[PDB]
């Protein structure tokens, strides 16, 4: 019921970001921070009306809330939405990281900043749209769409400092990834509808139609495969990882854009929703190759990270190593693991969302982002260096931090499954430790490395400094007490478990 | 009591010769006569095919072709004539500052 | 070692060779009729061939 | 077979398009007169247009031993006329700098639109190859209409002995086939083989030769080198006709050939077809990589998009969804073709004489004309094959077709092609946005007909079921 409202809100939001800048160039603001907050009050609305802490795991599908309408009946393609607690919690976190976004674009009075408002609205809709589809079709056009407001943003509005043709190289790489990896995937999604039509007769892109249909062993892991690379460049899966930090580093400096579209995990609930479902056996099989892909992931994103002489690309390489980490928590079938992926999806969002502003902040203070250009700015400035401590100190796994509840349930459980890729693992969370204190100590210890770091710089703003103590205050408390979070998405990690290990 | 097979392969000859004729030379009045040479020998096949069946079909398609023939030669002399006025020489490979 | 991100280069190495077949590509379209008049005659004996061999 | 009232009904858009050419010549012999014969072009092409409604409740026949009349043809007959249209619309503006008579330009559109129509019901040898030249004719005038300008003299030279000599293959291909099967009629193409014989080698051949001719026409690999050339150096009214009715009409006569002739089951014209097919996405998507001229980037394209229609094609006697997604696809390509080449059509309007350059410079077009620059990135996103525009719908078409065909390599094919022409459409898009250093309704009829075409392009990306029922009830003959 709501649903569609959830996708909707922000698109017509952007459209009247874009149309009401004739009234003023500050209101298309507060036209896209009323549509945030709409879209979060009403995400929250549907996440204490759902009862989700009471609801006991009964099988795929169990849906708290479904909507469905006819889109193309020839080929039986329904706008069909469904929200459950996995998809209730990234629709949650992702109105929230779209509000932080809106206030972080605060101070932009360009010509132009309507067009600006209704591409970060648009994308916000294409994530919440992705969350929410339960149709194939629908799913994959979501996943497609947004990314062309995304290409256009980091190609116009991006990284003013850097060329342009530096820009349209990076969102034309981001865009190629993305969109040739959803191609595969679309080949994927008409080849299962193919098998299932010619054993039943049916002609449907229905995900709950779709779960019972009798593959052979091979055509599985074919349609698997695909289904795994558009979610493997999206993860990011190494080696298709670079685009992410080609996009994170020409992104726009508020950061708004790295919070957008960025830095939400679509492709982990891909995994958890559609590909363990639809193909069990498939990815039993293919769970080794997951596992030391994660593995390798999680070491290369450390090492790159550690190399690193831009502080945007650090948190990108660091973006990579937790999401190795979630992509062996996937693989392995077990509830804590995944419920350990969800708190680290979630702690990952968190932590990164407040890296990349206070980056940005950063940047907008001292106009350069080489770490051998900065150094002892603790002495610097008021609240930024420190704040960097708490999220830097978070990024690596801290207890009283989300990622630590995160990352340590999902080795729990892989020890459970797996031990030799779990120790492995940790020996990567020794890794984290190193780049997080390599880029503390580069950044804001030591002495003055340049004349702009020498210098004493204004304070952050009141709002700045309130959204990123949200979002201090939103991983202590969920370092602390996670409970919330683990009772609402128990019953579709049960559900997907229970039909993991069920069917194999 | 003539083979069919003899009446095509001799409008083969004549084809390859005419397309023969327009790769190898330079002028486009030749290029022209070789293209000539490679419908007539195309309306000549089907005459051929036409005769074997005992069918008037083969000389309608004859009738087309050579129409063709006739409005494709006064084009192409129009725009040879138009290329004599305009460059004073026939050469065709100069006519290439399109490419890439 | 690492600092150049190896694995990035080695997924760019497609855009390399499609850059690299797109340039060797380009050089029949010099712009000349009897080529392009060849080109179809070449095309012609190709696509015979083919048949007559899959026949 | 003789001809009724009935079949007099069903011969209407021909009819009418043939007593527009009969009355805008007259009209041009009684006065010069540029508008009112423009409008007496348009009147008639939009005659034939609603005149296929009647055409329509007229039904499905036989009106010739030569021309079949059914939803296809009606479906291909209002795409060509629609093609037309707007060449004329987009013609107006660019000829009112043309110097010497402007009134010949739409005798000849109307002639090749005439030469679309009989394509579009062609049901045999005679009335496909009289089709093909009456559509290449009138292109051999308008390719060349500013001979004074030495772009326009060497694409009308290099399109005019290239299309003759592809004539000549095609029917020498014709006369062996004829020869073989002793009937033209497209359904009596190896109905004279039997047991397992269908790979007759004249037939083969003959078929063969046709194909050299076809793709010609198609700008297939490897009759293809024509394309950025001509395309390049046409007007860019022509550049619209010779990108949208040209390529469609004949597409769809090689539909309606390949889906009757009993030879088209063939296995070894499938392989060559599919041969055909990969090296045509791939090169054409290759060879569009690096190319600054907006022209010669959308004849690549064009070879690209041939490409994936072939592959559509291919898979015509296995699925049955086919043909429906060829008409998907072509309706989208139609659409996208006449924005981007009515943006540039528009932005080289009016003539600027034969010894000025006619480049582009489609860079910072927004910063001073701002809904051309939309209308341009939308079809730019469109030729790409990216959601919420028509022409991924088409793409979609075209990959679920090949994936009920198994048809794996053409599959790969399109999805490598498809993401080297995001790549280059991509880079126009935003060229359009960088920085870089009309006044009559006719032009603003021409821009309302690139903004009108953009608006569909987005309107049927997000929603194409209406497209996908209309080209579903154009249902041709079983
Ligand atoms: C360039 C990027 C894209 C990559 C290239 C494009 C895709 C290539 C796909 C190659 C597929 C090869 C299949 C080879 C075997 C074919 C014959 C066969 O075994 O057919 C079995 C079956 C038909 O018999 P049936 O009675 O229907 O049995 C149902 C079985 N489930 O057949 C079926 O039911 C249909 C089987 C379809 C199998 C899935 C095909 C698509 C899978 C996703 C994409 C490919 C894998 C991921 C990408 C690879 C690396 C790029
Ligand atoms: C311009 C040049 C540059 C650009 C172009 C570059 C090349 C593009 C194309 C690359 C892909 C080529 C095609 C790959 C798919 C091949 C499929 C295949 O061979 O299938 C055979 C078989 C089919 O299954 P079958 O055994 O028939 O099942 C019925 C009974 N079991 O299959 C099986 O039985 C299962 C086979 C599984 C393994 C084959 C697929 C490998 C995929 C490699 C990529 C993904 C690797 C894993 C993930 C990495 C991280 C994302
Ligand atoms: C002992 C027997 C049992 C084995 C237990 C496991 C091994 C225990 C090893 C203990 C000793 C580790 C010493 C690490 C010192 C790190 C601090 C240091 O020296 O820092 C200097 C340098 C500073 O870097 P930066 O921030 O850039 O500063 C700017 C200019 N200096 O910082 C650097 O250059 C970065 C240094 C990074 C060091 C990473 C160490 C990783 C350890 C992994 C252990 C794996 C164990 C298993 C191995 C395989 C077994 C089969
Ligand atoms: C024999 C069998 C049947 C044949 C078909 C039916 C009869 C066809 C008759 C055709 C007549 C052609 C000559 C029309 C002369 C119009 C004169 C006129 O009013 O001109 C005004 C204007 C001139 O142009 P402008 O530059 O604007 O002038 C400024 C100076 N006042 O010009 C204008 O503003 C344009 C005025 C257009 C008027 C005609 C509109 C209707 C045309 C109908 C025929 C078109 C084709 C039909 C095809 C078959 C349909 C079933
Ligand atoms: C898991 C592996 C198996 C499955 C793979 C599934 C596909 C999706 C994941 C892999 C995607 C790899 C894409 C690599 C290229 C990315 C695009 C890029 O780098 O574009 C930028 C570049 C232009 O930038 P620059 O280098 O400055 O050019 C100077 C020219 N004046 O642009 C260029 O130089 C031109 C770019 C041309 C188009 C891109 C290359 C297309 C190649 C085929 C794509 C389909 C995938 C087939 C399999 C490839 C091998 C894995
Ligand atoms: C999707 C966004 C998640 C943000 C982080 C939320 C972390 C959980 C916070 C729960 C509240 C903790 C403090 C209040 C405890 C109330 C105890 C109620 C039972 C007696
Ligand atoms: C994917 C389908 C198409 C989506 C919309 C594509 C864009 C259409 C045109 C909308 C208006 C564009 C305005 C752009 C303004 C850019 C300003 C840049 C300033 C630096
Ligand atoms: C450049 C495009 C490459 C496309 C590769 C597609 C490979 C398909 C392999 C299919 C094998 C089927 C075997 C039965």
């Amino acid at each position: 019921m709501l649903l569609p409202w959830l996708i909707l809100i922000p698109f017509i939001g952007g459209f009247l970001c874009w149309q009401t800048e004739r009234f003023g160039v500050k209101v298309p603001r507060w036209i896209a921070l009323i549509t945030m907050g709409l879209t979060l009050a009403l995400s929250l609305q549907l996440w204490l009306q759902g009862g989700y802490s009471l609801t006991q795991s009964a099988g795929i599908p169990q849906w708290q809330s479904e909507f469905d309408m006819p889109w193309i009946p020839r080929f039986g393609i329904s706008i069909h939405l469904a929200i459950d607690g996995l998809s209730l919690l990234m629709v949650v976190l992702t109105g929230l990281l779209g509000v932080l976004a809106v206030l972080c674009s605060w101070k932009e009075i360009e010509k132009y900043q309507g067009f600006f408002h209704l591409n970060l609205m648009w994308i916000l809709g294409g994530v919440i749209g992705v969350f929410l589809a339960i149709d194939m079709f629908l799913f994959f056009f979501f996943w497609e769409m947004m990314l062309v407001p995304m290409y256009f943003l980091i190609a116009l509005w991006g990284h003013k400092a850097s060329d342009g043709k530096t820009r349209i190289t990076a969102a034309t790489k981001f865009f190629i990834y993305t969109q040739a990896s959803g191609l595969v995937m679309l080949i994927a999604i008409l080849a299962l509808v193919f098998v299932h039509y010619n054993a039943t007769g049916v002609w449907t892109f229905n995900y709950e139609e779709l779960l019972n249909t009798p593959m052979s062993s091979g055509v599985e892991y074919l349609l698997m495969l695909g289904f795994f690379i558009a979610f493997a460049v999206k993860m990011p899966v190494v080696p298709l990882h670079g685009w992410l930090p080609d996009a994170h580093s020409q992104a726009p400096t508020a950061g708004s854009v790295d919070l957008a579209g960025i830095l939400l995990k679509t492709a982990a609930y891909g995994l958890l929703r559609f590909s363990l479902p639809l193909f069990p056996n498939a990815s039993a099989e293919f769970a080794p190759i997951a596992m030391w892909l994660g593995v390798i992931g999680i070491f290369y994103g450390a090492w790159m990270a550690f190399a690193q002489t831009d502080i945007k690309r650090l948190i990108a390489y660091t973006s990579v190593s937790h999401m190795g980490f979630v992509l062996i928590a996937i693989y392995t079938g077990s509830q804590l693991a995944y419920q350990g992926a969800v708190i680290q999806m979630i702690a990952h969002g968190l932590s990164a969302a407040g890296l990349f502003i206070l980056c940005g902040q950063l940047y907008e203070r001292i106009h350069t982002r080489d770490m051998r250009m900065m150094g002892g700015l603790w002495s610097k400035m008021k609240w930024l260096p420190a704040l960097s401590l708490f999220f830097a100190v978070a990024t690596l796994g801290m207890p009283g931090t989300g990622n630590f509840v995160g990352e340590f349930m999902i080795l729990f459980g892989s020890f459970q499954v797996v031990p030799v890729i779990t120790v492995i693992s940790t020996f990567g969370l020794v890794f984290a430790s190193v780049y997080s204190l390599a880029m503390l100590h580069r950044a804001y210890f030591g002495k003055a490395k340049s004349q702009i770091a020498s210098q004493e710089l204004p304070g952050m703003s009141l709002r700045e400094l309130f959204m990123i103590l949200l979002l201090v205050v939103l991983l202590v408390l969920l370092g602390f007490y996670p409970q919330p979070i683990l009772d609402t998405s128990h019953s579709a990690i049960g559900n997907i478990q229970q039909w993991f290990v069920n069917s194999v | 009591m003539i083979p069919l097979q003899h009446g095509l392969i001799l409008a083969a000859i004549l084809f390859v010769l005419g397309l023969t004729g327009l790769v190898i030379r330079r002028n486009l009045l030749f290029m022209l006569i070789g293209l000539e040479i490679m419908i007539n020998a195309s309306a000549l096949a089907f005459v051929v095919a036409g005769s074997y069946w005992g069918q008037t079909d083969g000389q309608v398609m004859y009738i087309l072709a050579i129409s063709l023939a006739a409005a494709e030669a006064s084009i192409g002399l129009a725009l040879l004539l138009q290329l004599h006025r305009r460059r004073q020489n026939l050469n065709i490979d100069s006519v290439s500052e399109m490419r890439g | 070692l690492l600092k150049r991100d190896p694995l990035n280069s080695m997924m760019n190495i497609p855009a390399v060779l499609s850059r690299f077949a797109g340039k060797g590509l380009l050089l029949s379209e010099n712009g000349y009729l009897r080529w392009y008049v060849a080109s179809m005659s070449i095309g012609a004996v190709v696509v015979l061939a083919l048949l007559m061999v899959l026949r | 077979m003789t001809i009724t009232p009935q079949n007099l009904i069903a011969l209407l858009p021909l009819l009418i398009v043939g007593l527009t050419v009969v009355v805008v010549m007259l009209s041009i012999a009684w006065r010069r007169n540029h508008f009112l014969n423009a409008t007496l072009s348009v009147i008639g092409l939009n005659a034939a247009l609603v005149s296929l409604w009647f055409v329509g409740q007229a039904g499905a026949m036989d009106v010739t031993p030569l021309m079949r009349v059914d939803g296809f043809a009606m479906l291909y007959t209002g795409l060509v006329l629609l093609a037309s249209l707007a060449t004329c619309t987009f013609a107006y503006p660019w000829l009112e700098g043309y110097n010497d008579n402007k009134d010949e330009f739409y005798l000849l559109v109307l002639i090749a639109a005439l030469g679309g129509i009989l394509l579009a019901n062609a049901n045999h040898l005679a009335s496909l190859f009289l089709g093909i030249e009456l559509i290449s004719l009138p292109l051999f005038g308008l390719v060349g209409y500013a001979f004074r300008q030495k772009r326009s003299l060497e694409a009308s030279i290099k399109y005019t002995i290239l299309s003759a000599a592809a004539s000549s293959f095609l029917l020498f291909g014709m006369a062996l086939v004829y020869a073989q099967s002793g009937d033209l009629s497209f359904v009596a193409l190896g109905k004279n083989l039997g047991d397992g014989m269908l790979n007759e080698p004249l037939l083969l051949a003959g078929f063969g030769l046709m194909i050299v001719g076809l793709g010609f026409k198609l700008s297939l690999v490897p009759f293809h080198l024509w394309t950025p050339d001509v395309y390049q150096g046409a007007p860019a009214p022509v550049s619209t006709f010779l990108a949208t009715a040209s390529k469609i009409a004949i597409f769809g006569v090689v539909m309606r050939l390949f889906l009757y002739a009993p030879v088209g089951d063939s296995e070894a014209i499938r392989v060559v077809l599919a041969i055909i097919a990969f090296a045509s996405i791939i090169f054409g998507n290759l060879m569009a990589l690096s190319q600054t001229n907006i022209k010669r980037l959308l004849g690549y394209s064009s070879i690209s998009h041939l490409g994936y229609l072939l592959v559509a094609l291919i898979a015509l006697q296995t699925g049955e969804m086919s043909m429906e997604a060829v008409g998907v696809y072509l309706a989208g390509y139609l659409f996208s073709s006449l924005g981007a080449f009515g943006v540039v059509s528009l932005m080289s309007s009016p003539y600027r004489g034969p010894d000025a350059d006619s480049l582009f410079s489609y860079r910072g077009l927004f910063w001073h004309r701002p809904i051309l620059a939309a209308v341009m990135t939308v079809m730019m996103l469109s030729l790409a094959g990216i959601p919420m525009t028509l022409g991924f719908i088409g793409k979609f078409y075209v990959l679920a077709v090949g994936v009920q065909a198994h048809l794996w390599w053409l599959v790969g094919a399109v999805v490598v092609g498809s993401a080297i022409g995001l790549y280059y459409y991509l880079r126009v898009a935003v060229s359009l946005y960088l920085h870089a250093p009309p006044s009559n309704w006719q032009y603003s009829a021409g821009g309302i007909v690139v903004l009108i075409s953009a608006l569909l392009v987005l309107v049927l990306g997000v929603w194409p079921q209406p497209l996908i029922s209309i080209v579903r009830l154009a249902m041709p003959l079983m």
